[PDB]
């Protein structure tokens, strides 16, 4: 039983957003889940709410595709939403309730330190802060060619000013660091890229 | 009140086993199947199996047969789930779930959920970090502000506390959340933004304390050559 739902949906406070789920027997379960918490059943049998679940959540289904509608969007609604059919689950839809103006990320890239290089290792550190919504993709460049190996990127996290921060770490050997004239950290946010580059000294 | 309450989180070495408990209250334990669902971080929930607490019968998902064991103690209303020969692919939050307050014919979906038991399977052993400076440069400097920091690399487990000049410098300090490498160890960076003219007249030390490995390290971040 393969249930498929979109990866992400967005909306602003007070408006309506819906999430579709396509697959056999879809809509028999809809779960909302906030970070660090158990899934909360909000809809069952396509269109029924359990006791304690708000009026604002509604369910429907057309042909093969059940739809979960959230009206009067609050920031409480920002969560992951899963459809389910018996034992099986959909992959999940992150709902982003846009609570603050769009803010581009500020990016800082440090090269390997001399003391790390004398220890026969090289880490590039790409620091990404002050962006909203909480979603960036990070790509690395060795001179002009993409680099995929040795990259570890964190999931975005909320700063004290309610914007988001993330970081990416490129692990090289000293020789690879020294055999290129520059490395770049390209951070894409909402289809617009910001790049920073560093060079061996 | 109908609820399920689970045992505390577990950190296990590869090849060990873990036994997660789940105490039910506020309803009749033997009357409802206990379901176990696991969720790897950022992934979709994975149904592990159910256990009929009346007669102890079980049904496991195919990819756990021979490896998972579901038992119950009706006298204290707690179900158990034991997963054996653990690998890193078993790292997840493990939930018990059940259907009770629903007007449903199926026994799916689940309205009562345990709070989750995080099971982390890792070969990492307790290790203090290596601290490396991140030197200010002309590429950091903008509008009279220079960005410097230190890279707290390869420690386990969380957390580390980073401070600057023994916490005398707090303004403009941004300590980033740590990354977990496939190595199993964590790394984080702390960056602090200072006047670039202050450089060379001012000394900047980042203080790293790792209470678990119990290390304390001081290291300075001055401009390079
Ligand atoms: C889910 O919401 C979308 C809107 O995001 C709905 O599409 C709209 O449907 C209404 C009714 O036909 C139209 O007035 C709009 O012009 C539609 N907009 C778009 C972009 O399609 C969609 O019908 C909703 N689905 C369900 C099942 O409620």
């Amino acid at each position: 039983s393969a249930l498929t739902q979109p990866r992400s949906v967005s909306g602003s406070p007070g408006q309506s957003v819906n999430i579709s789920c396509t697959g056999a027997y879809s809509g028999l379960g809809w779960y909302q889940q906030h970070p660090g918490r158990a899934p909360k059943l909000i809809i069952y049998e396509v269109n029924r709410r359990p006791s304690g679940v708000s009026d604002r959540f509604s369910g429907s289904k057309s042909g093969n595709t059940a739809s979960l509608t959230i009206s009067g969007l609050r920031t409480e609604d920002e969560a992951d939403y899963f459809c389910s059919a018996f034992e099986y689950f959909g992959e999940g839809t992150k709902l982003t309730v846009l609570s603050q103006p769009k803010a581009a990320p500020s990016v800082t890239l440090f090269p390997p330190s001399s003391e790390e290089l004398q220890a026969n290792k090289a880490t590039l550190v790409c620091l990404i802060s002050d962006f909203y919504p909480g979603a960036v993709t990070v790509a690395w460049k060795a001179d002009s060619s993409p680099v995929k190996a040795g990259v570890e990127t964190t999931t975005p996290s909320k700063q004290s000013n309610n914007k988001y921060a993330a970081s990416s770490y490129l692990s090289l050997t000293p020789e690879q660091w020294k055999s290129h004239k520059s490395y770049s950290c390209q951070v894409t946010h909402e289809g617009s890229t910001v790049e920073k580059t560093v060079a061996p000294t | 009140q109908v609820q399920l309450v689970q045992s505390r989180a577990e950190v296990k070495k590869p090849g060990a086993s873990v036994k997660v408990s789940c105490e039910a209250s506020g309803y009749n334990f033997v009357d409802h199947y206990i379901h176990w669902v696991r969720q790897a971080p950022g992934q979709r929930p994975q149904w592990v199996g159910w256990m009929n607490p009346r007669g102890g019968g079980v049904n496991y998902a195919q990819r756990f047969q021979g490896r998972v064991t579901m038992t119950r103690d009706t006298s204290i209303d707690t179900a158990y789930m034991q997963l054996n020969r653990l690998t890193s692919g078993d790292t997840a939050v493990y939930y018990c779930a059940t259907q009770v307050k629903l007007d449903s014919s199926a026994g799916y979906p689940f309205d009562i959920w345990g709070q989750g038991t995080m099971v982390t399977v890792s070969s990492a052993s307790t290790k203090g970090p290596s601290v490396f400076p991140l030197a200010p440069s002309s590429k950091s400097t903008s509008g009279g502000t220079a960005a410097l920091g230190c890279l707290v690399k390869d420690y386990f487990p969380e957390p580390v506390t980073v401070s600057w000049n023994s916490g005398a410098l707090t303004s403009g300090v941004h300590t980033f959340p740590a990354v977990l490498q496939s190595s199993g160890l964590y790394s984080l960076s702390s960056v602090v933004t200072v006047p670039s003219s202050s450089l060379g007249t001012q000394t900047y030390i980042c203080n790293v304390n790792h209470k678990p490995s119990n290390t304390k390290v001081d290291k300075k971040v001055e401009p390079k050559s």
